[PDB]
């Protein structure tokens, strides 16, 4: 019964929700080197939940569009991950009736993994070289069964990271997208009736990333 | 239940990094007897409302770290290793090197025989990062000691700002506060990062657009600020005061300023003595000898009460309106596009955006920070700014002001409790070697003879007096007054500050320095001229977190620890989340935290170390004797302890202060002991005591207003965000300063959607007024001598009003404006380094990066240096994007990842391209592994010049 609303007209890359995935979750920090953006680390992994993308495409006149995209699970209504590990061993994979959240559990490890990522539409999922646990965004299930906001959200300052029950965020995508249309005239809500995180785009989805939707 | 906070005691901190002051939630295991379990946001805080950038959400991380200091640490001279020491032996020895070095060099009397009480061999870093009550204690410590050299960040940050904006408003300070910002009709940001350098602002910045501002980034380079923003324009650097330039003409030529707020509120009416005048890029009163100006030679025509005349009907071609109107009319948009390189269009867009802010139901804000301040205009620059936020009326209004925005977390409450060479606490003035008494002293403070003028500094001897009554409460002020050092009243008053401490340290004119919660070997401009110079030193004491480059300079790159003879000594403090006080952030508010998990390991508080220092120095003196002792065995640390530790609690009592008796002030009676109300009910006769008058009024008998943290708002406060019972800010809670002229002269708001004050049932109501007196009896700026906002500054070293001299030597040869080229009050330009080199932040590191580089987070995001430049000087260079590049100039070299972004595009300078290369300055040599060196290797030293450096950049 719950919805994230990340209107991607508010972010600053500020990078806050990154740090506070891993602080809740006291994940470690990968080695990384900068290879010529100020994107790090550059792609999801079994310990980045979060990344943030940025692309720069060309404009008339000076500066750029500077892309944004704090990339996440989508917690889709209908899990594609689920029904690829489903038929290998059931449970694995669940999703919780309360929240909405699609939760991997430790029962991933005896699945073919890797297969549960390419039935992923968003390539959102990840395997641990070692225990071949997959891992990815749990919606900070923990924090919201106990009403906390998910760190990614309470901590981001530009209102681009919001949270709450269908309903509310549904409206508030629908008002939001009408108001920020006459800023950036080709803003569009990403899979709005598929997902349970609704991104709002400035433009063409696949500008920001090449799995931004389905 | 969430198990991971289940069983850990839960208390309130503020952010360690930038001056925005957001609220943390610390929760520490063994309700509170352990180390931390987790830090995020305090979502009850009014500023971050739980929200946190990625320095403040990594604290845990910066907190819970093993790089940590443990313990003291002792390096002998010529030694290639620490030796692990106790505190007891790095103290007491410390002790001994300070009292050896003071004896030693202790002058009772300058060459022209003036008592002056003071030793020239030991200077002081440090420290914008410790609490406001370390920050008082330690200040007053080194001057017991009788230094002098004492500064700290604030004066490459912000020492432009101070006396810009005292010049034009009386104070120096941001005049109004973050949850302000959402009140704006226009924001312009000019000269800062905010989405990077402060993002939590962007919190009330995004929620003053979804009000109807528009948003306005001007900057040489498209930043994360930029993305956000509604109009992005570029401007080549140190073009600012050309485009301020052109918005004042644009205001003046289509009437568009607040004629009734500039008749009344400002000197646009009074008249300049006929001695006044500019001609080919230089006021009257020059002198070409000296490189210099006879600044009495702008002074005001005065009527026979010595008060300024005044031509209310704006005629008098003399009239600071008509002579500002003739002064800005060279500044027409083909001449300011050709230069700043804007186009015209974009200059129009932006002037007409903001210049409608003129209508009095409207507001516009600047932010600015180092883009404005570390330029050689920056004073010039702030000067331009406060001229047109006059010009249209937005000083003292909701959404309006100069958001000077601060950088450290308590550089605010450093500056106040005078961590530099010139202030006391409270910004009282260092007496100089001429002002042989405390009488003289308080004759320096100018008097006005307009009934109108409230004139408050003239309070000052009462101030003066409190602050020695709290350092000396057993002496008479006029005796305590000998105590203190002063500085040669003939010197140059930079000669006391930091680039010249850097010059003297190479000259090894210094036995002792102090680098406390500062990284200079990183952190100053010619890293490689400062890294030797530190050699010289016979001792160093470093106070920090961890091991770093300065503690460290002795095993850095090129050195050999055999040949360098500096003893150091490693003192490791703890982290805020591990220690109680206060911090100020930039819209003055005073915020209490509180202690979560204790100091790890054996570390202490800076209080703690710095207390205990001075108790082994006193009684180092007590048993030994030496040099003029009085001031150091007279000193008053009793009022600072409690059970036998650094007491913040009483620290701050003493800073807002007490009666020391029986005493009636302002027709009240108050009982000795009784904590003071207010800086109102100060005396100059020593019936009080108070380390800081600003601080007056902030830990009265009603409790400590500053751990405040009620959110009660009346409806006109909660319109504007004024949360005047969220902890306290300086001076007696007034949130927005010079608000008087927020209303007209029967107290009616100009913008009642709006108001900040407003006149009901005999009484202000809304922000506490600036000032008190009723509705048209008094001038808004009180702390002005005559009561206006200066359009016309005749106390400026540059002029009474803001013009171009070319920041740039190297590139630009000829000025649009004038004949004078540069500013008439030495870089090569090797054409071996033909680049623009600029130096500035992201939003992931903080400062040299002593910090953020011992968080795997930060580094995760962020981990090696990098250098910034355009497609055309990638072609040019044969640079590919992510390639390893070498920049260099005359003073060093160093490597870094090319960035290779359109976000940098080439300046078009007197027809020809200019090339501009960007690197972070956040990278030293300790840690972490390929992280790289500081950028100011490549700087010189020459507040100095980081936003403009001649480099080449090559392909390794
Ligand atoms: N993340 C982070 N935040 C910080 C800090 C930090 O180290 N890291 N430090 C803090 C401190 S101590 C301070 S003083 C502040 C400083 O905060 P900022 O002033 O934001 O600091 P910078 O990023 O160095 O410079 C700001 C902008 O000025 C632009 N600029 C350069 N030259 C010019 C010029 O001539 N004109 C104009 N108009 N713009 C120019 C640069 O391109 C840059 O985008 O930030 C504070 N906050
Ligand atoms: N090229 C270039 N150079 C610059 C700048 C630039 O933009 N470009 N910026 C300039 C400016 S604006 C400034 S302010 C200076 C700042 O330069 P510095 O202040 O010399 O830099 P840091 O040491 O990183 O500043 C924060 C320090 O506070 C310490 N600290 C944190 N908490 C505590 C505590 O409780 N106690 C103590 N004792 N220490 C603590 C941290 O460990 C860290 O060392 O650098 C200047 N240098
Ligand atoms: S909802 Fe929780 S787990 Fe998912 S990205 Fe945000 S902080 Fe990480
Ligand atoms: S985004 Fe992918 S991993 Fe996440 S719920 Fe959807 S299918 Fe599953
Ligand atoms: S915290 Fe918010 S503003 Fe910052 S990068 Fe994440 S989503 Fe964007
Ligand atoms: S660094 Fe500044 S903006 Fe970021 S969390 Fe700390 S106070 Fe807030
Ligand atoms: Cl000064
Ligand atoms: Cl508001
Ligand atoms: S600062
Ligand atoms: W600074």
């Amino acid at each position: 019964g719950k919805m994230f609303f990340v209107d991607l007209s508010r972010c600053t890359a500020c990078r806050g929700c990154q740090i506070a995935c891993k602080q809740w979750k006291n994940l470690p920090a990968e080695e990384t080197r900068n290879t010529g953006s100020h994107q790090n680390p550059p792609d999801l992994s079994y310990v980045t939940l979060k990344t943030v993308r940025f692309t720069e495409k060309s404009r008339k006149g000076p500066g750029i569009d500077w892309l944004f995209f704090p990339e996440q699970c989508r917690h889709c209504v209908e899990p594609p991950c689920k029904g690829q590990a489903d038929v290998d061993l059931e449970g694995a994979v669940v999703k919780d009736e309360t929240t909405g959240a699609v939760l991997f559990t430790e029962l991933t490890a005896k699945v073919d993994g890797e297969s549960v990522r390419s039935a992923c539409p968003y390539d959102i999922p990840r395997i641990d070289p070692v225990t071949k646990r997959l891992s990815k965004c749990d919606m900070c299930n923990d924090r919201v069964q106990n009403g906390l906001l998910p760190a990614c959200v309470k901590t981001c300052p530009t209102g681009t990271m919001n949270f709450g029950d269908e309903q509310e965020m549904l409206a508030l995508a629908e008002k939001r997208l009408a108001e920020v249309k006459k800023t950036y005239p080709g803003a569009v809500l990403g899979d709005p009736n598929d997902v349970r995180v609704v991104y709002l785009f400035t433009r063409d989805p696949k500008d920001f990333y090449e799995h931004a939707v389905a | 239940e969430l198990q991971k906070l289940q069983w850990a005691k839960q208390t309130t901190s503020i952010c360690c990094y930038c001056a925005v002051g957001c609220g943390l939630i610390v929760h520490t295991a063994k309700d509170g007897q352990g180390r931390a379990v987790n830090v995020e946001g305090d979502p009850d805080h009014p500023i971050n409302e739980g929200s946190l950038c990625p320095k403040g959400a990594s604290i845990f991380q910066l907190g819970e770290n093993d790089q940590r200091g443990t313990q003291p640490l002792y390096r002998a001279p010529f030694s290639d290793t620490w030796k692990p020491v106790t505190w007891d032996f790095a103290l007491t020895e410390i002790a001994k090197r300070i009292k050896k070095t003071r004896d030693a060099s202790f002058t009772e009397k300058n060459a022209a025989g003036d008592l002056v009480n003071r030793t020239e061999a030991i200077a002081s870093f440090g420290s914008a990062a410790m609490d406001n009550e370390e920050c008082w204690a330690y200040g007053n410590i080194l001057r017991s000691l009788g230094l002098v050299y004492i500064e700290h960040q604030a004066r490459i940050x912000h020492s432009p700002t101070v006396p810009a904006l005292a010049e034009s408003f009386g104070r120096g300070a941001m005049t109004n506060h973050w949850n302000d910002l959402a009140n704006s009709d226009c924001i312009l940001i000019m000269g800062s990062n905010a989405a990077e350098n402060h993002p939590i602002a962007f919190k009330w910045v995004l929620r003053a657009k979804d009000k109807g501002a528009t948003l306005i980034h001007v900057d040489p380079r498209f930043t994360r600020t930029s993305a956000r923003c509604d109009v992005y324009a570029p401007i080549r650097s140190g073009a600012d005061i050309p485009f301020l330039g052109g918005l004042i003409k644009y205001i003046l030529d289509n009437k568009l300023y607040f004629t009734d707020y500039v008749r009344e509120y400002t000197n646009a009416s009074l008249i300049v003595g006929e001695k006044f005048s500019f001609k080919d890029g230089l006021f009257s009163g020059y002198d070409a000898a000296n490189k210099k100006y006879d600044k009495s030679m702008w002074a005001f025509e005065l009527d026979a009460n010595g008060v300024p005349k005044r031509d209310p009907a704006l005629k008098h071609p003399r009239c600071v309106i008509n002579l500002l109107k003739k002064h800005y009319e060279r500044y027409n948009l083909d001449k300011v596009a050709a230069i700043t390189g804007t186009s015209k269009e974009q200059l129009q867009q932006v002037y007409k955006a903001y210049a409608a802010t003129g209508k009095p139901d409207k507001a516009g804000t600047i932010m600015y920070a180092a883009g404005w301040t570390q330029h050689s205009v920056g004073v010039q620059n702030i000067r331009a700014m406060a001229m047109i936020q006059l010009l249209l009326g937005n000083i003292g209004v909701a959404g309006g002001g100069v958001n000077a925005l601060r950088g450290e977390s308590n550089v605010q409450g450093s500056t106040d409790q005078g961590l530099l060479a010139h202030i006391w606490p409270g910004y009282n003035p260092v007496p100089n070697s001429k002002a042989a008494t405390l009488e003289l002293y308080n004759a320096a403070t100018p008097q006005s003879k307009d009934p109108m003028s409230v004139n408050w500094w003239q309070n000052r001897p009462k101030y003066v007096a409190s602050y020695l009554k709290a350092l000396y409460p057993d002496e008479e002020p006029a005796a305590a007054y000998d105590y203190l050092p002063r500085i040669d009243a003939g010197r140059k008053l930079t000669d006391y500050f930091w680039l010249n401490i850097f010059e003297k340290m190479d000259k090894g004119e210094f036995k002792g320095l102090f680098a406390w919660g500062m990284n200079p070997a990183c952190g100053g401009a010619n890293a490689n001229k400062n890294r030797k110079a530190m050699g010289k030193l016979e001792w160093l004491v470093n106070v920090n977190l961890f091991e770093n480059e300065t503690s460290s300079f002795w095993k850095g790159p090129g050195m050999n620890p055999a040949e360098i003879g500096t003893e150091v000594f490693f003192l490791p403090c703890c982290v805020s989340i591990e220690k109680e006080g206060s911090v100020a952030n930039s819209g003055r508010w005073m915020q209490w935290r509180y202690r979560g998990p204790k100091p790890y390991a054996e570390t202490k508080p800076d209080g703690d170390i710095m207390l205990d220092m001075f108790k082994k120095v006193r009684e180092l003196y007590a048993k030994e004797g030496g040099a003029y002792p009085a001031p150091i065995a007279k000193l008053n640390i009793a009022d600072w302890e409690e059970h036998n530790e650094f007491s913040p609690t009483k620290v701050a009592k003493l800073m807002n202060g007490y009666f020391l008796k029986d005493t009636e002030v302002g027709g009240k009676q108050f009982k000795k002991g009784q904590q003071v109300p207010s800086f109102a009910f100060l005396t100059a006769d020593g019936s009080t005591c108070s380390g800081n008058w600003l601080h007056a009024g902030s830990f009265t008998d009603a409790g400590n207003l500053m751990a405040r943290r009620d959110k009660t708002q009346t409806p006109e406060q909660a319109r504007i965000g004024l949360f005047p019972n969220w902890s306290f800010c300086w001076p007696v809670n007034r949130r927005i300063l010079y608000n008087r002229a927020s209303v007209d002269k029967t107290g009616k708001p100009w913008n009642p959607a709006k108001a900040v004050i407003e006149w009901k049932d005999g009484k202000w109501v809304g922000d506490v007024v600036d000032g008190g007196g009723d509705p048209g009896t008094k001038h808004p700026f009180i702390m002005q001598t005559h009561g206006f906002g200066a359009l016309y500054g005749p106390g400026r070293e540059e002029g009474p009003f803001p013009e171009h001299y070319e920041p740039l030597e190297c590139p630009v040869s000829k000025n649009p404006f004038s004949k004078q080229l540069h500013n008439p009050v030495k870089a090569v330009c090797d054409p071996r380094y033909p680049f623009i080199g600029t130096t500035y932040r992201v939003t992931e590191h903080w400062q040299t990066g002593l910090m953020t580089r011992r968080c795997a987070w930060l580094v995760e995001a962020e981990p090696q240096i990098f250098c910034e430049i355009s497609k055309e000087l990638a072609k040019l260079r044969g640079i590919g994007n992510g390639d390893t590049v070498k920049v260099s100039s005359l003073r060093g070299a160093l490597e870094a990842v090319a960035i290779v972004t359109e976000r940098i595009r080439p300046f078009k300078i007197e027809g020809v391209d200019v090339h501009m290369v960007g690197l972070p300055w956040h990278y030293g040599w300790m840690v972490p592994k390929n992280g790289g060196d500081t950028a100011n290797l490549l700087t010189p030293s020459a507040i100095p010049e980081t936003k403009a450096f001649m480099v080449d950049v090559r392909k390794v």
